[PDB]
């Protein structure tokens, strides 16, 4: 996910009214407004674009190199038979009190 | 939201971008100056144009925040950072006039030629060949020679760019209410509203000058030992009761007395530690020496080197054509990317650079996590003292002999440590005169108490007294002795060089008490011992956040800078020349001069 010169296609977001809730997703672009004063949809004094982005280059040190994360959450509401694991069965013998 | 959440959020977007930019320009320098081409020279350009222009945008951005309303101390502190105008509060034909009489006397200085009276198209420079005759020579006619032309013919071009110099920049710092220049300058020491910890800028005058009364008792010895000595180099030529004459002392001003060695050596049949030797006997390349000193400085409880500086670094002079400044310098790229560069031997001096250097990587390692513009030392003398305790440290023959460079047993003797002590007083001991006595002109000047038709009867004078050099030929105010120095006529500050020699030894002190070393403080060795260790490391993590008063308690106990440590170490040739000029007459008088016969 590194690239000579910058790989300047992964965003992240630094300015937001409030904390996300858990599992929330936000993918709005409008401009924070740092100040008392509107400012209309145009970044300037006190009114900032929301997204950064990561300049990934292959010449940085561990902390600032991507990283790939995967989160797996289950779930059990109420369903009676489910996605389960792998089990491994038994050979069948016959002819014996089993 | 008031005044001081919305300057947090903009430190945080300047933060974001600025590292960003400073990031891609120094990867353009490196690139440069690893590898010297045509088009790098330009590619670096652009990103060093880039970088400034953005840093001049935030920086007229960030005024609109005041510095009254804010009261976090951190925030307040980058905002101050960002917020000095600097130059640029000048007028535009002001700082044009301003950069080409800088230009111009940076081009006088580099490009400087005298030449011979019996052969005029013999012309040298400086560098090659100007300060290799007044290092090698023992001519006192050569050397005369050398130390007039220089002086007469670029020093007297530099008088009139001076002289408007002084006043473009008192102009400058006036319009940013400072009261002149050298208050300026001073302002790199200054703290408030710590309500304990604060300095003012007049104060380092004050504690300059206290500190320096103390030296006299050795530096008037150590200048008695070497009249003493040169008084047979150079018979019939220097009195015994007067000053000594300036172009005899080893430089073209006599900054450094470390030339004289050869004739001041107090047993010249005792040669001292040099493991130059066995080192190419044992096959050392350069990469063993940057493993051993990896190994020292792992040793203390410092973390290793972060696999990014063993591939990316150039540690060897690159072979078949690749030209490349090869003067050692760590460098600190940022994100995580530490890097060194230089072009090592296999020696014993190189062996001790490469300690040097990585002190100052292990500082930039320290501090990383501070915000962008709290990423320095605590002042402008704390990175060199830093990285020069560590290259004390590694030349001791108890370290030397525990690699395996000498010999297992090698009983001392004294004779060997006073000429270490004396080699090393050269260096260290016989600079601070010439820097304070330099500095104190350049305050002076700059405060307006020298009229500008006594400069040179006031250098001259502070020079005979001071100092204790006299003059072989007189000058009247046509000269510029000043200006024919490096740092004078490219505009530097001259008074890191005196802070950071106390600095050391109070380091050195402060570390050897942690390792419970017994001995004389010369034979210190802080290997092994992880208390000093983390001594150092309370300090080395801060950067600018908290004061320099601050940063200096965490490994002292005391917050001021103090000269007691600098005599402990010296305390053992400090006896010796005590006994050594019995008969001799310690002390100068400022009234022979070399011509006045
Ligand atoms: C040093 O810089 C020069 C010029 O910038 C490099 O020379 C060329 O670099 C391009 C870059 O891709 C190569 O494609 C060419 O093959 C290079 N030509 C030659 C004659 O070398 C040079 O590669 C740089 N050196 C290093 C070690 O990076
Ligand atoms: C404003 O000042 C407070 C303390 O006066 C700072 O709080 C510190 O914040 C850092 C990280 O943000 C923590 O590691 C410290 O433990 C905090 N100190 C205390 C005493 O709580 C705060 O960081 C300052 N503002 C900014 C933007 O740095
Ligand atoms: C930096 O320079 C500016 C002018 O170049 C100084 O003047 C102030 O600039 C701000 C921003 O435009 C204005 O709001 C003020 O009215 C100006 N005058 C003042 C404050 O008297 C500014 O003072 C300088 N700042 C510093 C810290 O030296
Ligand atoms: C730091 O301590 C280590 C560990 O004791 C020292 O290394 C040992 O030194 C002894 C004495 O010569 C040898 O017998 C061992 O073989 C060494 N062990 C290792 C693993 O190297 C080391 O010499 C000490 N360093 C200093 C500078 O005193
Ligand atoms: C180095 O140490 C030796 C021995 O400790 C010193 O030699 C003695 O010096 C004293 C002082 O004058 C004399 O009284 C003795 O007679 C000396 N010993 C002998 C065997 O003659 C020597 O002076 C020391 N050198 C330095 C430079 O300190
Ligand atoms: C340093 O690196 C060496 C490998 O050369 C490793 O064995 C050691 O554990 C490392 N020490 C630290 C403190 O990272």
């Amino acid at each position: 996910d590194s690239k000579v010169s910058g790989n300047y296609n992964y965003l992240y977001r630094l300015f937001r009214k409030s904390k996300l809730k858990p599992f929330e997703r936000d993918i709005s672009t409008e401009i924070y407004q740092a100040g008392n004063k509107p400012c209309n949809g145009v970044a300037g004094f006190n009114c900032y674009f929301p997204l950064q982005s990561y300049g990934f280059r292959p010449t940085y040190g561990v902390g600032h190199q991507p990283y790939r994360v995967v989160v797996l959450s289950f779930e059990l509401l109420h369903a009676p038979a489910t996605v389960c694991g792998p089990k491994k069965s038994t050979n069948l013998v016959k002819n014996k009190c089993v | 939201s008031t005044i001081e959440e919305q300057a947090k959020t903009f430190l945080d977007k300047f933060n974001h971008e600025a590292e960003d930019l400073f990031y891609q320009s120094s990867l353009a320098s490196w690139n440069y100056n690893t590898n010297i081409t045509e088009e790098n020279v330009q590619n670096m350009n652009n990103a060093g144009d880039k970088w400034s222009a953005f840093l001049k945008e935030q920086s007229t951005l960030a005024q609109m925040y005041p510095l009254q309303e804010i009261q976090n101390l951190t925030v307040k502190l980058q905002l101050q950072a960002l917020q000095q105008n600097g130059s640029s509060v000048l007028s535009e034909d002001k700082s044009k006039r301003l950069n080409t009489i800088l230009n111009t006397m940076s081009t006088i200085y580099s490009t400087g030629k005298v030449c011979n009276p019996d052969n005029p198209q013999e012309c040298l420079l400086l560098e090659p060949g100007l300060n290799e005759i007044m290092a090698n020579s023992l001519d006192y006619n050569e050397r005369l020679w050398a130390w007039e032309s220089w002086r007469s013919e670029v020093g007297k071009q530099l008088r009139p760019l001076y002289e408007e110099y002084v006043v473009l920049k008192n102009e400058m710092a006036r319009a940013n209410h400072y009261e002149d220049y050298g208050d300026y300058w001073r302002g790199d020491y200054e703290v408030n509203g710590v309500d304990g910890y604060d300095y003012s800028r007049g104060q380092l005058i004050e504690d300059v000058e206290h500190t320096f009364e103390e030296i006299k008792p050795l530096y008037e010895h150590l200048h008695a030992y070497v009249r003493a000595k040169l008084m047979n180099a150079y018979p019939s030529y220097i009195s015994p009761i007067g000053c000594l004459p300036a172009h005899l002392l080893g430089d073209m001003w006599g900054r450094f007395w470390t030339n004289l060695y050869s004739l001041t050596v107090p047993f010249g049949q005792k040669p001292n530690i040099d493991v130059t030797d066995a080192m190419v006997d044992q096959a050392w390349d350069a990469q063993r020496i940057f493993k051993e000193a990896e190994k020292f400085f792992v040793s203390v409880g410092l973390p290793n080197m972060t696999q990014g500086f063993w591939e990316n670094s150039m540690l060897t002079d690159p072979g078949n054509v690749q030209k490349a400044v090869c003067h050692p310098t760590a460098w600190d790229l940022g994100k995580g990317d530490f890097r060194i560069l230089m072009c090592t031997k296999v020696t014993m001096d190189d062996f001790l650079t490469a300690h040097h250097e990585m002190g100052h990587i292990q500082y930039d390692m320290a501090y990383a996590a501070q915000p962008f513009l709290l990423r320095n030392g605590a002042n402008e003398g704390f990175h060199e003292a830093v990285g020069e305790i560590m290259s004390l440290s590694a030349a001791t023959p108890k370290h030397l002999k525990s690699i395996g460079l000498l010999s297992p047993d090698f009983q001392e003797d004294n004779e060997t440590e006073i000429n270490f002590l004396l080699k090393q007083a050269l260096t260290i001991v016989g600079t601070l005169p010439f820097t304070y006595m330099l500095e104190k002109w350049r305050w002076m000047v700059f405060k307006g108490e020298i009229p500008k038709d006594q400069w040179m009867k006031k250098w001259w004078e502070m020079k005979r007294e001071i100092v204790g050099v006299v003059e072989p030929v007189p000058h009247d105010e046509t000269y510029c002795d000043p200006a024919s120095l490096f740092h004078v006529s490219n505009d530097y500050s001259f008074i890191r060089y005196y802070t950071r020699t106390l600095y050391q030894f109070q380091f050195q002190e402060a570390l050897c008490q942690a390792a419970k070393h017994e001995g004389p403080l010369h034979k210190c060795d802080i290997s092994n011992s992880t208390e000093a260790g983390q001594k150092l490391f309370n300090m080395l993590r801060l950067g600018k956040s908290e004061p320099w008063t601050l940063a200096l308690e965490n490994v002292v106990g005391a917050k001021n800078m103090n000269v007691r440590p600098l005599l402990n170490y010296f305390e053992p040739l400090f006896t010796w020349l005590k006994d050594q000029n019995k008969n001799s007459f310690v002390g100068w008088s400022t009234d022979w001069s070399p011509y006045a016969d």
